[PDB]
């Protein structure tokens, strides 16, 4: 291979590694910042579906 | 003038028309909390594949 052919296949190895390695910290801070603020779709931890709650008149009316 | 009702006729369901508003908030109830930012766009194909260690897809 010629130099100009490895050279620039160097840059192109270099470039997809770079944008993998930023990425890489940017998924660790993104999982930091869902797993303390819940406000994301990863750590969503289910709670009770208010679709099981039953509306309809009650036997007595305090409820 | 009165009359018994008949079986079956005091166990409907009647409409009464009344001038009281009808409660806003019977509950009480707070402000809910906001929902969690929905997500939309397009699925693209993640970008380098898994990224995992050394895996190039
Ligand atoms: C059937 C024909 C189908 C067809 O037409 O396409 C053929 C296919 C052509 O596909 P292509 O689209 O033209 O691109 C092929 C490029 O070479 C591939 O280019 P690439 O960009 O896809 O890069 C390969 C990529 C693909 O993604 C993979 O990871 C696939 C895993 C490949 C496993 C290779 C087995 C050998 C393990 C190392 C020895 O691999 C990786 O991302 C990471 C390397 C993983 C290698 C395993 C080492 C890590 C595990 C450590 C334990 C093993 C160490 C020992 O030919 C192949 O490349 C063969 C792939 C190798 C696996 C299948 C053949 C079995 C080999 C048995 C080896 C047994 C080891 C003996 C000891």
């Amino acid at each position: 291979d010629g130099p100009e052919k490895n050279y620039e296949r160097t840059m192109a190895i270099l470039q997809i590694e770079a944008e993998k390695a930023e990425l890489r910290l940017k998924e660790l801070e993104v999982r930091r910042l869902m797993r303390a603020r819940g406000d994301g779709p990863w750590f969503h931890y289910p709670t009770i579906d208010k679709e099981l709650i039953d509306h309809s008149p009650k036997a007595t009316p305090d409820n | 003038g009165w009359v018994r009702p008949d079986l079956g006729d005091l166990s409907k369901v009647t409409k009464v028309k009344t001038d009281r508003p009808l409660p806003e908030n019977p509950y009480h109830s707070r402000a809910r909390p906001e929902p969690n930012p929905e997500v939309e766009g397009d699925l693209k194909p993640a970008r380098h594949g898994s990224r995992l260690f050394f895996w190039t897809m």
